[PDB]
């Protein structure tokens, strides 16, 4: 409901704040919990 | 092969470029975006 408020501008910022948290969070969680061993993923440079 | 050129001058108001953008690329008068982004720590204005 709150992001329904928002004007393009405010949107535009939300998402981008978003995806940017999100994407740090998913990759942690990617590294130590579901990349495969084989893959010698140590850190985020990696794992791109 | 070196034709002489025409030598034309054209003034650019930006501040009319930005007021006329088409209203879906977010057409804003810049003077008073500049104000409020000043005014601000951050933001922007317009799109593309």
């Amino acid at each position: 409901v709150l992001t329904a408020g928002l004007n393009s501008q405010q949107a535009n910022t939300l998402h981008a704040f978003l995806d940017e948290s999100r994407s740090a969070a998913l990759s942690t969680y990617y590294i130590r919990q579901v990349a495969k061993a084989a893959a010698a993923i140590k850190s985020r440079d990696d794992l791109y | 092969r070196d034709k002489r050129a025409l030598e034309v001058e054209r003034t650019v108001s930006l501040a009319e470029v930005y007021a006329g953008l088409p209203k879906d690329n977010g057409p804003f008068s810049l003077a008073q975006e500049i104000d409020k982004l000043v005014s601000q720590g951050s933001g922007s204005a317009g799109s593309g």
